[PDB]
């Protein structure tokens, strides 16, 4: 019965990640004045499963490896990390609900990164190793912003448990008395999952193109698993839905369309904006998010003592 | 004889310039109104 | 028999999701490149075919050689075919991909790709309209809808 | 007679450059760039639907070649050699004697469609409107030599297609 | 024990799903490949400033390991301590990020 909970989860992740696909490339269809697939199935609703069955029988590139051992875990990595953020997201009742909901997501993004590594350590290119190594350092300088704007905001919560953050914003959004945090975290989750204005493993080849398609797909679908992730916890942090204890599916729809037009406005994003070259975005972290990070981390720990509102422990 | 040729007044005006149309609040308005939500969120 | 009509449908399968979810590589060699940017522009939009734009040629399933062939680019061309993955076609499009086109009796320009890489489907033009290079690119679908690998497979 | 890109010296009062800080710090041109690209969202794409719609064209079009016939079955072609003497590619090979009643006519009237680079020399060089670049082009073929059209195939062509490049020709003459 | 169970599926549909993706195109009897970068041949240059931002990371993760008890520190009876405390770790992580700005340390990857 547990089990037919963990496959209701993962399972429709699957499907969500599949038809992300679709509908990214709908939106940047109609952005670019032009359509998206309405070829395929009707409306284009057969494009995913279309390009699915094409990628899982396309041939093996069958690469040289340095370990064939790395060649299989990063993928497997890749998605297993990208399922295991999704267990304690309160929505509204998260699959496992543990105390430090919060913490255990900062460290399964934190151990993210080595798929990236491994998978560029078993390219044998040494352009793809580079490209990797750029790709990681990224990664782990904006994972700086993530856990210290997350820090900021839980000094509002009082712990690190995800389902109390619903309790915490009963009365108005958190994106109200921490929109700064807020502007700043979008953007680092932007910056988290490689995503354009920071997907410079498009820009002039990244550290996965020397696996097969199969694999690929696998790690582009372990990486849109990450985008909507982030975006549901995203809109669990700040825009944080109204919830009947009675009526739970009224705070599922809720922040179900809340996480969608967040997920519609990466693609917005990816839709408007050039890229940074890698020491502009570096720049953008070291020195423009990380003292404002800063400075309101200093404000977020003083301010619930200057104005005596320190939440609750339990 | 008869021949592609503008019609007897010419045409009309055609717009060439930039028009970029200066939409938005002022800075004071702008941060008046993020310090506003803070102050809002805070209470 | 029965394992005639299931290679029939999983034929029929495997050749629908080929077909339909066709990504080139693009080689904006010369003019045609223009005229393949067209094709991808907003009044012809490949992409609502399943036809992506500007796919990666390691993942790559069709390359269209637009533009004239040189004799210092034939040994790249001949690279980036040999490493795409199967099943790969190539499309030819405009007169020099085909057949050397206003540069034919060149001493630098390869008579068409033709000698270089094996070629599925011919677009005539210099250039050939973004039009005729949609219609080129579905008739490589239609090529694709008609192939019989497991039929042949399951009578040899 | 010139102008100045980029040459205007920005203002340092308190109201500009709070007005620069906020742009800087609340992000504004981008949620400027963000509105447009919104604002193509909701614009009908100018996609046609082909191959059921089909993109715009004229008479002038420059197509698939065709050996036109007079309105007696004779066909126009009087193998004067014209049409591969301007051909820039030359992708024009004609031979010619006369025939069994005492006509020129051509024998051999080859046009690589893979030399050629469809500007149509061969058809304003023609004296009598024998050679014609018609409108077809959807003719994409599976094999090399499939282009390479002698004289049956360019007068299958002109049978084929007669009754729009007749009419093409009928709106464009008289601007040639 | 449900956390084990989850992570168990979610490692098994992960491996089940490698396998496939590795197994299903090997079924296909394609051809044989022979094939004979940037780079010729040249070894991996090393580059300082890559190592010095993974350091950095390294450094302010350390400093972020000391500010992640502070939701739970705020309901201390000792605030004025915690208080001072707490703004006394953050000011050394901008300290770190001050020395780090103002020795070069940031530049080209800045
Ligand atoms: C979570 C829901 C959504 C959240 C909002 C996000 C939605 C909108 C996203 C739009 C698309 C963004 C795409 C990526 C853009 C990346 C580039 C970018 O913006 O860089 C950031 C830029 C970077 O700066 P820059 O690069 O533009 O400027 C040049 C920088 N120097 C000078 C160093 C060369 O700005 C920031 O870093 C600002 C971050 C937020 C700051 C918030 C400040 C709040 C107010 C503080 C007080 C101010 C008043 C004075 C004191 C008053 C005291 C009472
Ligand atoms: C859940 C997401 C989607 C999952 C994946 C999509 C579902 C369908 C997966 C199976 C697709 C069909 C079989 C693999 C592709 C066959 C294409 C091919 O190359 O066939 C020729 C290949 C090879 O045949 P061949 O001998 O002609 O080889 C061609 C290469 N030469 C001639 C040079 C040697 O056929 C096979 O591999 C047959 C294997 C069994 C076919 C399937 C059995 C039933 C499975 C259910
Ligand atoms: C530079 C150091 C700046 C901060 C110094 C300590 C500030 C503070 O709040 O101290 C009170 C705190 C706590 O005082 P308290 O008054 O909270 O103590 C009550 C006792 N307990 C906590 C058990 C309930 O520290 C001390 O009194 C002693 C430790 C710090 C002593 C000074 C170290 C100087 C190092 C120089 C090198
Ligand atoms: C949480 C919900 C998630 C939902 C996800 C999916 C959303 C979209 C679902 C699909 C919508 C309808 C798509 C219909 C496609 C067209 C099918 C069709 O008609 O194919 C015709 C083809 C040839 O037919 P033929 O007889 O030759 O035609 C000549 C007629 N004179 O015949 C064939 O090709 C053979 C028949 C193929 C039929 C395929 C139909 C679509 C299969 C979709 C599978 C997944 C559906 C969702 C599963 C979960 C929910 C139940
Ligand atoms: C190359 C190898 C393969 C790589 C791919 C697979 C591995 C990587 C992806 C999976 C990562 C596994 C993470 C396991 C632990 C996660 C942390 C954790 O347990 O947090 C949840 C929770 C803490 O919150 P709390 O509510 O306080 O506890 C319950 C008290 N009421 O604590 C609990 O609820 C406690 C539950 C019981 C304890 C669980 C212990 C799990 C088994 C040990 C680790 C197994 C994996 C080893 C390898 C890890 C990666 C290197
Ligand atoms: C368990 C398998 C589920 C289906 C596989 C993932 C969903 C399909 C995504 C297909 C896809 C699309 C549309 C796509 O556009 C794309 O290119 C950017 C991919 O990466 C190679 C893709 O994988
Ligand atoms: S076939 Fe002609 S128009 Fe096309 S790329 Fe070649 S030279 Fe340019
Ligand atoms: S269109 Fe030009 S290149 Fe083609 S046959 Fe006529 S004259 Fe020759
Ligand atoms: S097609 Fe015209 S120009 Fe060419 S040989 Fe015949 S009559 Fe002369």
């Amino acid at each position: 019965m547990f089990m037919i909970n963990v496959l209701t989860l993962i399972i429709p992740i699957l499907l969500a990640v599949a038809f992300l696909t679709l509908v990214e490339r709908k939106v940047l269809g109609y952005m670019q004045f032009r359509k998206g697939p309405n070829v395929v199935g009707p409306y284009g609703l057969l494009q995913p499963i279309a390009d699915a069955i094409k990628l899982f029988i396309k041939e093996p590139l069958r690469p040289a490896t340095s370990s064939i051992s790395m060649f299989i875990l990063a993928p497997i990595l890749a998605l297993t990390l990208a399922l295991t953020m999704w267990i304690p997201l309160p929505m509204p009742y998260p699959l496992i609900n543990m105390n430090l909901g919060v913490l255990f997501m900062l460290a399964m993004s934190s151990l993210a990164v080595y798929s990236i590594l491994w998978s560029g350590w078993a390219s044998n290119s040494k352009y793809a190793l580079i490209g990797a190594l750029r790709a990681v350092a990224q990664t782990i300088s904006y994972e700086v912003t993530l856990a210290i704007i997350l820090l900021s905001v839980l000094l509002m919560n009082g712990s690190f448990t995800l389902s109390t953050l619903i309790i915490t914003q009963e009365q108005v959004w958190l994106i109200f008395p921490a929109w700064p945090l807020a502007m700043m975290w979008f953007i680092s989750t932007l910056a988290e999952t490689n995503r354009a204005p920071f997907d410079l493993t498009e820009g002039e080849s990244g550290f996965n193109v020397e696996y097969a398609a199969g694999p690929f797909a696998l790690f582009f679908m372990a990486e849109y698993a990450n985008i909507i992730m982030m975006n549901i916890f995203t809109t669990t942090l700040f825009l944080g839905a109204f919830h009947n204890p009675y009526m739970p599916e009224l705070y599922t729809i809720n922040f179900t369309i809340k996480s969608l037009l967040l997920s519609i406005t990466f693609l917005w994003i990816r839709a408007s904006y050039p890229r940074f070259r890698y020491d502009q975005l570096m720049h953008l972290l070291w020195k423009n998010f990380l003292p404002l990070t800063l400075a309101l981390c200093m404000w977020h720990v003083s301010l619930p003592i200057l104005l005596s509102s320190i939440p609750p422990q339990t | 004889v008869k021949q592609d040729m503008p019609p007897v007044g010419g045409y009309g005006p055609i717009d060439y310039k930039r028009n970029l149309p200066r939409r938005g609040l002022s800075g004071y308005s702008m941060f008046a109104v993020g310090i506003g939500a803070l102050l809002f969120g805070y209470w | 028999s029965r394992g005639e009509y299931v290679v029939a449908k999983l034929d029929d399968l495997i050749n629908w999701a080929r077909r339909s979810s066709l990504w080139p590589m693009t080689f904006g060699l010369a003019c045609c490149a223009v005229e393949m940017m067209h094709m991808a522009a907003p009044r012809y939009d490949m992409d609502r075919f399943g036809v992506v734009f500007r796919a990666s040629p390691r993942q790559s399933d069709v390359m269209i050689v637009a533009g004239t062939l040189t004799n210092k680019m034939a040994p790249a061309l001949r690279k980036v075919y040999d490493q795409m993955p199967e099943p790969r076609y190539v499309v030819s499009m405009g007169s020099c991909a085909n057949g050397g086109g206003y540069y034919h009796y060149s001493y630098s320009v390869v008579r068409g790709c033709d000698r270089i890489v094996p070629v599925d489907i011919y677009v005539p033009g210099c250039p050939p309209t973004a039009e005729a290079l949609l219609y080129g690119i579905l008739q490589l679908q239609k090529k694709i809808k008609r192939e019989k690998r497991l039929r042949i497979w399951y009578r040899r | 007679t010139y102008k100045y890109v980029n040459l205007r010296e920005p203002s340092m009062d308190m109201k500009s450059v709070t007005d620069r800080a906020a742009q800087t710090l609340l992000w504004t041109e981008l949620i400027r760039g963000l509105g447009m690209t919104l604002s193509y969202l909701f614009r009908e794409p100018a996609t046609i639907n082909y191959p059921f719609e089909k993109g715009p064209l004229s008479p002038r079009f420059r197509g698939e070649h065709a050996l036109r016939r007079y309105p007696s079955g004779e066909e126009r072609c009087i193998a004067c050699k014209l049409c591969e003497a301007v051909c820039p590619a030359q992708a024009i090979t004609i031979e010619a004697e006369p025939r069994a009643d005492g006509s020129r006519r051509t024998t051999r009237y080859d046009i690589d469609m893979t030399k050629c680079i469809y500007c149509g020399f061969c058809q304003e060089a023609c004296p009598v409107d024998a050679i014609v670049e018609g409108p077809n082009f959807e003719f994409s073929t599976e094999t090399h030599e499939e282009l390479l059209y002698n004289k049956e195939k360019l007068l299958n062509n002109g049978d084929k297609w007669e009754a729009e490049i007749a009419a093409n020709i009928q709106a464009d003459y008289l601007y040639r | 024990m449900n956390l084990m169970i989850t992570l168990l599926t979610n490692f098994t549909l992960a491996t089940l799903l490698v396998t496939i993706a590795f197994w299903l195109p090997q079924l296909n009897v394609y051809s044989e490949k022979t094939s004979p970068d940037p780079m010729g041949s040249a070894r991996l240059p090393f580059s300082m400033k890559f190592f010095l931002v993974a350091i950095t990371f390294l450094l302010f993760d350390l400093e972020i390991a000391l500010l992640l008890p502070l939701p739970w520190a705020s309901q201390t009876t000792n605030l004025n301590t915690m208080l001072t405390m707490a703004l006394l770790l953050i000011f050394l992580l901008a300290v770190s990020l001050a020395y780090e700005w103002t020795q070069k340390g940031l530049e080209w990857t800045e």
